[PDB]
């Protein structure tokens, strides 16, 4: 919410780096240069495919959630919904766009 | 006992306790405004407003507010009414 003064739901793609290099290394990155991790790393998750500067708040912070416990590689994307659809409460349609 | 009959959650197929409590928080959210001004005559006094010098110059200006609240005692000289009288007015005037 710092970089919105009015929320609107989505950002400009130019802010995504700025916004991960100031989270604490028990949720964001390391220390060192985030050229050589952070930036490495962006590309490794799983991302919507909007267009250039349209990304929405809960499509950020859920692939962070993602990583920080039970991490998956590609191939299973839509057993990650599964589990959610079977175990989580309703999702209420608000993981179309979430689940690829 | 009553903790033992919390643990009949039971939904842990493949996700812990941890998992629990922070996936539930992160589909139902909505983020907030920050309100972030324009019209620069107007933004110029917001510089002042939200600033870290001035909540913390205030933080230790409430802190002699309550130092000045608790000095009063049975008794007091005349002399120590009349500075609390004047101190009231300095307090209540830079707080409005």
């Amino acid at each position: 919410s710092e970089y919105d003064p009015e929320a609107k739901g989505r950002i400009k793609h130019l802010d995504v780096v700025t916004l991960l290099r100031r989270i604490q290394p028990p949720l964001g990155f390391g220390k060192l240069c985030p050229h050589r991790v952070a930036c490495k790393r962006l590309v490794a998750m799983n991302m919507p495919l909007n267009s250039d500067g349209t990304v929405m708040f809960n499509a950020t912070l859920f692939a962070l959630v993602r990583t920080a416990l039970k991490i998956k590689t590609e191939g299973n994307l839509e057993q990650a919904n599964e589990e959610l659809r079977a175990v989580i409460k309703k999702i209420w349609k608000k993981t179309s766009m979430k689940l690829l | 006992t009553f903790q033992e009959q919390g643990e009949k959650e039971y939904k842990n197929c493949e996700l812990d306790k941890n998992q629990r409590q922070c996936v539930e928080y992160a589909l139902k959210a909505r983020p907030l405004r920050r309100y972030i001004p324009k019209n620069p005559y107007q933004y110029k006094f917001w510089y002042v407003v939200n600033s870290s010098p001035f909540e913390y110059m205030m933080f230790v200006l409430i802190m002699l507010n309550t130092l000045c609240l608790a000095m009063q005692h049975y008794e007091q000289s005349k002399m120590f009414n009349d500075a609390m009288d004047i101190l009231n007015m300095v307090f209540t005037g830079v707080f409005t």
